[PDB]
């Protein structure tokens, strides 16, 4: 529990027709973290103390 | 560069970071603004009409409260929290006593007030939305949520909640909650606000909705041609430059209530205005130093508020207590007003 | 500021 894994933005792809590469900058669109939300994981780490 | 747009800032502003802002009702003289904080508060200002801000009154969780809203008549004012309760407090009394309670973190909270009945909805991270009369420890109604409580809305006869998992249903309202509506969600990524946008003649006619991806849905609820009626679009993004895009999460989505445009808030740190009929982008803000984490209108829109505040949007190594949160006043009418 | 049109997906 918690983001005891450091934050890494994911890499993808959008359109603006040509593609560009994009930069997820929020934790939960990693892998790891996508299957929760931002307030959860905040309350899962200051129930740990991790702030 | 703490406060880029030259706004007015709330005095004595909550110790961590904001969850959630909400305004008084018509039926309040003047205009009073209730802030929950990471820090388990919740604050009450006057907001005035020079744009002093007085604080008058402070209620206790014992976990960081996610969600406020008023009473119809002003009187009373209901929190949500994550010790897995939500209150009422009386203002003129400055007592708050409980009226739900939930396993898990209680997410949403809103006042329904129908010609019939009235009472509390509360949507939660236990996966159930639930109705209280204040009176009762036992819940009015109870209804089953297909994942965890993401975010919510009401305006009678209407109510939207948006779970994990992409989850999206509408409610209808009279006489007695119920389901009317599961919507194959128009976002592929995890939702995070929604709101509710009224038609020509104050009907609420459908939903906004924000995901973590920069990206906000425009749901009509039975349009003509939904095919084209129905939109996304890319909102709180980076961008004359070959670098890869940055996009962030939105936080927060309001309509202003005579203008029925629209203000969105961002982990960017800027907050956006929105004509979703012309579907224009109206103002940017600058850059704020930290995301705006909440967002909402006075009740005659006069008033815009966001709250400048981490988010946890980068996990906790970006976290730093140390540094301070705001509440920001913007008279934006002109600003949203169309064309 | 400057109205522009919305990046409409």
């Amino acid at each position: 529990t918690g983001t005891t894994i450091k934050f890494n933005p994911p890499t993808g792809t959008d359109t603006m027709s040509t593609n560009i590469s994009t930069k997820h900058q929020c934790i939960t669109a990693m892998k790891e973290y996508e299957s929760k939300s931002l307030e959860e994981l905040r309350l899962e780490d200051y129930q740990a103390n991790r702030k | 560069n703490h406060n880029p747009m030259k706004d007015i800032e709330v005095t004595s502003s909550p110790d961590d970071s904001i969850g959630c802002l909400s305004f008084s009702p018509p039926t309040l003289p003047g205009n009073f603004l209730i802030a929950g904080s990471w820090a388990n508060d919740v604050r009450c200002w006057e907001v005035q009409d020079s744009g002093q801000t007085i604080p008058k009154a402070q209620q206790m969780h014992t976990g960081p409260v996610l969600d406020v809203c008023w009473s119809d008549d002003g009187s009373k004012v209901f929190t949500a929290s994550c010790d897995k309760t939500a209150k009422m407090w009386d203002l003129s009394s400055n007592q708050a006593i409980q009226i739900a309670q939930h396993d898990a973190p209680v997410k949403t909270i809103h006042w329904i007030k129908a010609p019939n009945y009235s009472c509390v909805m509360t949507g939660s991270w236990d996966k159930t939305l639930k109705f209280w009369d204040t009176r009762s420890s036992n819940p009015m109604m109870v209804l089953q949520l297909p994942e965890r409580c993401y975010c919510a809305d009401v305006i009678y006869p209407m109510a939207v909640v948006a779970t994990a998992e992409r989850g999206l249903i509408v409610y209808q309202l009279e006489n007695q909650p119920s389901e009317f509506r599961r919507i194959e969600s128009p976002l592929k990524h995890q939702h995070r606000c929604v709101a509710i946008f009224k038609d020509k003649q104050n009907k609420p006619t459908g939903f906004a909705l924000g995901s973590i991806e920069g990206r906000v849905a425009i749901h009509y609820i039975n349009p003509p041609n939904p095919a084209k009626d129905n939109f996304t679009f890319k909102c709180h993004r980076s961008n004359n430059t070959s670098a890869p895009q940055d996009i962030y999460a939105v936080n927060g989505i309001a309509f202003h209530p005579v203008h029925g445009t629209l203000a969105t808030v961002g982990s960017d740190g800027r907050f956006s205005f929105w004509d979703k009929d012309a579907r224009t982008k109206l103002k940017t803000s600058e850059q704020l130093d930290q995301p705006i984490s909440a967002c909402c209108f006075n009740h005659n829109g006069n008033i815009f508020a966001y709250a400048s505040s981490y988010d946890w949007s980068k996990g906790h190594e970006f976290y730093n207590p140390q540094k301070k949160n705001y509440i920001f006043l913007r008279n934006a009418a002109e600003e949203l007003k169309p064309r | 500021d400057e109205e522009q049109p919305m990046e409409i997906d």
